[PDB]
């Protein structure tokens, strides 16, 4: 297990922090987080959708098809 | 006003600026293993108490 001070090298890096205490745990809640997330659903929607969207239609056809089988023809 | 602080007046003061309240830190060099505000907030009162 490693541990702080021993980590790795970092130089010329400043870091400002609030107090928790000092902001809001919910700023802008709605007013910025609704576009944040329609601008990861456009990024990730063309890489996720289409095999799902292939498995709905796979889906369909074959149990479709099965129904179809299983009522009788005329002779 | 240095003869009248006893051991309650230390307590009283030091609780009404120390006990609780949200520091100020400052660091700079290799400070990696200067804990997280969090933590140091949380040093700021005892559970205890
Ligand atoms: C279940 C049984 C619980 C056991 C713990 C009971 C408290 C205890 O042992 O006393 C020490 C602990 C020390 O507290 P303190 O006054 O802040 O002392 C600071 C020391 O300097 C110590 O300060 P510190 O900087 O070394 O660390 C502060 C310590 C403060 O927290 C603890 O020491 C609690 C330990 C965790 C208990 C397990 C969870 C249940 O923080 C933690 O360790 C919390 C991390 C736990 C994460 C667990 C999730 C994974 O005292 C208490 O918590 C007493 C209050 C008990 C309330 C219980 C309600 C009934
Ligand atoms: C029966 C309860 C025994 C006490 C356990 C407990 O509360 O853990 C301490 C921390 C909060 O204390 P702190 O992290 O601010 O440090 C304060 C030190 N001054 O609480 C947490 O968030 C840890 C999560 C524990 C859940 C099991």
């Amino acid at each position: 297990g490693r541990q702080f001070g021993h980590l790795t090298r970092v130089r010329h890096v400043i870091t400002y922090s609030l107090s928790p205490f000092e902001q809001r745990a919910f700023p802008h809640y709605f007013s910025k987080g609704i576009p944040n997330v329609l601008r990861r659903t456009r990024a990730c929607i063309l890489r996720v959708a289409p095999p799902f969207v292939a498995f709905y239609l796979v889906y369909t056809w074959g149990t479709q098809e099965f129904e179809k089988s299983k009522r009788k023809n005329p002779a | 006003r240095i003869a009248e602080v006893d051991a309650r007046v230390v307590r009283e003061v030091c609780s009404k600026y120390f006990y609780d309240q949200c520091p100020a830190v400052a660091g700079f060099g290799p400070i990696e293993q200067l804990p997280d505000y969090n933590r140091i907030r949380s040093g700021m009162f005892w559970l205890r108490f």
